[PDB]
């Protein structure tokens, strides 16, 4: 599941034409590189969806810290502990 | 955008009543902060400030919505700003609250009971909360209660503070239409202009053209609570959205604002609290000792005017007159309510 | 709370200093709740500018609870983060150890 990333990013960068005919796509890239010299799969969302995904992220962060605190405040050990210090008082 | 044409600010063109402080005009604006329509001679200019406050500082920083409005704005259009542009579903219930405008403290047992109370009043129903909005007394303790649910409960409060824009600290910080600024929760201790409570999620800071004094849209908030309660609820089988009023340590004028909500049609029910203080315990010892409402006995009629001469320190004839207001209030006790502290008050 | 609470209170109120001095002692004792109730009293006259310098001294000593305190009072970390002070925070050789060198 980790190696799938490498397999996908190397096959997206590697050209279209198969190895028997890759010399054509190859000379297209060297010819186009010299032609431009003579002359990650990103998503590029704008500033509005930047505002939505940061807001999304704050909601996830707040609920994660909140549920972590609630699982500590509902796990049986803590409840036994709380009951013990309060019966002491 | 649409907000800039739908609502207006008020461009206050004074005749400069210099009076005590020559900068301070009829409304109290600065010497260059010039340019009501009577002797302040304001003239309706378009709205120039609305967006989102991040509330930078104060620990947890929370996005809230602001629009600067004027006072004589169309009320149903204000609800159109509420529901479409700010994206707020219509209230299933409304909880108006009025209290001590001075920054007070309630008793700590009643503090956490009012605190864990008012929020599950909002969370269960999906209630809208109309209130003031700067950190002054009852708003500051509702805001401590709004930190108090934001420790545990997952849901959000749709608490629309309607505070005067004339009591906006740093009016230039949030000025700007469709602009988003983070308002510092840094409150100067000598700032006569008070920071808004960061916990309130929504802000009508309307403005009758004035600076530095309250009451900018208190009459507008009342008639805005009128047209909402005129609109039917989604079931619409004979009812509108209900509006309830809540009074804790209220000031002297909110006795006659209680009498306002009672005398308005339909009579908005009112709750008070006990151990709270000021107006709302003298309408609660009023409520305890009403007998037949306005048929309060003569000795406690005198005990009314003495205690208004002790807390509000009003002259004995006009504190008798505030008893005359109180007797018409307590005659309508059936819409009124008492919260006894724990005890026997439910 | 125990005797430690009220003794720290007593040394923080019979010292009768100004609030910067109060917090500069309080961070040295690291008892953050004593500074939370007392030193950050409701409406207490905290002198201006020392809320930023006390933040600086808090973060150079790894006083995470004092940092959370001053954030909670309203020290803005945006206005706190200057280039020179991020530099000076990167320059310090105090508190814990590190492999920066």
């Amino acid at each position: 599941k980790f190696q799938r990333y490498q397999l996908i990013m190397t096959f997206h960068e590697r050209p279209v034409l198969p190895p028997p005919l890759i010399i054509f796509s190859h000379m297209t890239m060297i010819f186009q590189h010299l032609c431009c010299r003579w002359r990650g799969l990103k998503l590029f969302i704008t500033d509005d969806e930047l505002k939505k995904v940061h807001d999304f992220e704050e909601q996830c962060i707040e609920e994660y810290f909140r549920e972590k605190d609630d699982r500590f405040n509902s796990s049986n050990d803590e409840r036994i502990r709380v009951t013990s210090e309060r019966v002491e008082n | 955008s649409w907000i800039e044409r739908a609502f207006y600010k008020r461009e206050c063109v004074h005749i400069i009543p210099s009076t005590k402080d020559p900068h301070r005009c009829c409304c109290g604006r600065l010497i260059g902060q010039h340019v009501w329509s009577i002797s302040k001679h304001t003239q309706l200019s378009p709205t120039d400030a609305f967006g989102t406050i991040e509330f930078q500082g104060g620990g947890h920083s929370n996005k809230a919505m602001y629009v600067r409005v004027s006072f004589d704005t169309k009320p149903d259009l204000l609800l159109h700003l509420m529901t479409k542009e700010w994206q707020l579903e219509l209230p299933k219930l409304l909880i108006s609250v009025h209290g001590g405008l001075q920054n007070f403290e309630l008793q700590p047992k009643l503090k956490q009971v009012f605190g864990k109370g008012l929020i599950k009043a909002a969370m269960t129903t999906g209630a809208w909360i109309f209130t003031g909005g700067v950190n002054t007394g009852v708003i500051r303790h509702v805001g401590d209660a709004l930190k108090d649910h934001a420790s545990k409960s997952r849901g959000k409060i749709c608490t629309i503070g309607i505070a005067p824009w004339g009591i906006v600290e740093n009016q230039e910080d949030l000025i700007g239409r469709d602009v988003v600024r983070p308002y510092q929760t840094m409150s100067n201790p000598m700032s006569k202009l008070t920071v808004l409570n960061s916990m309130h999620s929504h802000f009508i800071l309307a403005d009758n053209g004035t600076t530095g004094k309250y009451g900018a849209e208190v009459k507008l908030r009342r008639q805005l609570e009128k047209h909402i309660s005129l609109q039917k609820i989604n079931t619409r089988i004979g009812q509108g959205v209900p509006v309830v009023a809540l009074i804790v340590e209220g000031g002297p004028n909110v006795i006659s604002i209680v009498l306002e909500y009672l005398r308005d049609t339909p009579p908005v029910p009112v709750v008070v609290c006990d151990g709270s203080g000021r107006a709302s315990d003298i309408l609660a010892f009023g409520h305890k000792y009403s007998e037949e409402g306005g048929l309060i006995n003569e000795s406690l009629r005198d005990q009314l005017l003495v205690t208004i001469q002790k807390t509000f320190t009003y002259t004995r004839t006009q504190a008798q007159h505030l008893f005359i207001i109180l007797m018409e209030c307590m005659k309508k006790k059936e819409l009124i309510t008492v919260f006894r502290m724990g005890s026997e008050g439910h | 709370q125990d005797i430690d609470l009220a003794i720290l209170t007593a040394l923080l109120k019979g010292a009768n200093a100004s609030a910067p001095d109060q917090l500069s002692l309080a961070l040295a004792w690291n008892r953050v709740d004593i500074a939370r109730s007392q030193i950050f009293i409701y409406g207490q006259q905290w002198p201006v500018g020392s809320l930023e310098q006390a933040m600086l001294d808090a973060l150079v000593l790894d006083r995470v609870d004092f940092v959370k305190l001053l954030i909670e009072n309203g020290v803005s970390m945006h206005r706190f983060l200057t280039i020179s002070r991020l530099e000076e925070l990167y320059n310090t050789r105090h508190g814990p150890s590190n492999t920066l060198y």
